[PDB]
């Protein structure tokens, strides 16, 4: 147990190991507030995450405990990592905190666009990083969920890494699939490849692709875009009111990609083509993606690793408040720090 | 590794 030395910051007392140095508020939410911090063991500026009472709720600890299982297994040069996971607490008995760290890497997306201009280079490599990381967490069936410029950290060189994976389960909405956004059935992977889709469009053209005020706004602009359902996919949409709906949209045909990115890399558009698919079932794959023309110049085959199993049978379970956060508990004594480098 | 640089905001 290291030596731990606890100080109140906005109303807050943080009580964390002493690698951990001048700690500054970043910022705070529902779900923790966020310090950022120096980290003495590696010379690197980091996040330091401190959990809004993980265990309030059987919903929240069995939340905390996802959340917890999610980080610890991601082990990629695109996502972000655990760099550190602690606890004041010496025993089960008196555990009530948890606290996350992870590496601070520079800024995200939104920044780096309000920054500067991006060269066809940069979008090539940053959305090429995109789908690195993607085809290593959907290897795993974890679905991001929530990808957004704002959940993309851009560091100097232009690297990049995934962050803020989705958990509970205007902005967000805008970078979202239909089928999700109106839950229109299960979804799967491809959800993210539509995100990456959304993201890619904004780098090249500089404007937001389907900035929609409410949801029926903005599945009117995609549906513009794609063209209305067909009866493949409508029979898919499980809601009979959905269906409904649908029905009742005066038919539109696809548009033609190149003579809405006038301008851009003939391959980029194609590539955009095949990610932004109405149906998820005919969206291109993360894998499929990497193996695009668009990305000739970073593509490596043998270097574009997938994960080992991620077990979620977890999620399935029917425990008590105490179990969850015994539970969680365990993941916390267990965790090994990364290699230092 | 890609020689792409990118200025970081403060």
């Amino acid at each position: 147990r290291p030596t731990f030395y606890r100080q109140e910051l906005n109303k807050t007392i943080w009580e964390v190991p002493e690698r951990y140095q001048n700690l500054s508020p970043v910022g705070s939410g529902a779900y923790g507030s966020v310090c950022a911090a120096f980290d003495t063991k590696t010379g690197h500026r980091v996040a330091v995450k401190k959990l809004s009472r993980p265990f309030q709720s059987i919903i929240h600890a069995k939340r905390t405990y996802r959340e917890l299982r999610l980080l610890k297994h991601m082990k990629h040069e695109n996502v972000i990592g655990l760099l550190d996971v602690f606890t004041p607490a010496r025993s089960l008995e008196e555990f009530n905190d948890v606290y996350l760290v992870t590496h601070l890497m520079g800024a995200d997306l939104n920044n780096i666009v309000k920054c500067q201009k991006l060269t066809d280079d940069h979008v090539q490599f940053l959305i090429y990083q995109i789908l690195r990381g993607l085809k290593y967490i959907h290897s795993a069936d974890i679905i991001h969920r929530d990808l957004k410029p704002s959940n993309l950290a851009v560091n100097e060189d232009c690297e990049l890494k995934i962050l803020d994976f989705g958990l509970a389960r205007v902005a967000t909405r805008w970078y979202r699939a239909p089928e999700i956004m109106l839950n229109w059935m299960h979804y799967n992977q491809t959800v993210d490849i539509w995100s990456v889709g959304c993201i890619m469009a904004e780098l090249l053209t500089g404007r937001t692709l389907f900035p929609g005020t409410d949801h029926i706004d903005q599945l009117k602009l995609i549906l513009r875009l794609v063209g209305t359902p067909g009866a493949e996919l409508l029979k898919k949409i499980s809601s009979e009111s959905a269906r409904n709906y649908i029905q009742s949209l005066a038919q539109m045909p696809k548009m033609n990609f190149a003579n809405v990115f006038i301008g851009a890399n003939p391959l980029a558009v194609d590539l955009l083509e095949k990610m932004l698919v109405l149906d998820s079932d005919k969206r291109i794959t993360a894998a499929q993606a990497l193996a695009h023309a668009y990305f000739a110049q970073y593509h490596d085959p043998d270097d574009e690793p997938v994960a080992d199993p991620y077990d979620q049978s977890f999620e399935s379970r029917d425990l008590l408040i105490d179990e969850w956060k015994s539970l969680t508990y365990d993941e916390v004594i267990s965790f090994v720090p990364p290699p230092l480098d | 590794k890609p020689d792409l640089r990118v200025v970081i905001p403060p």
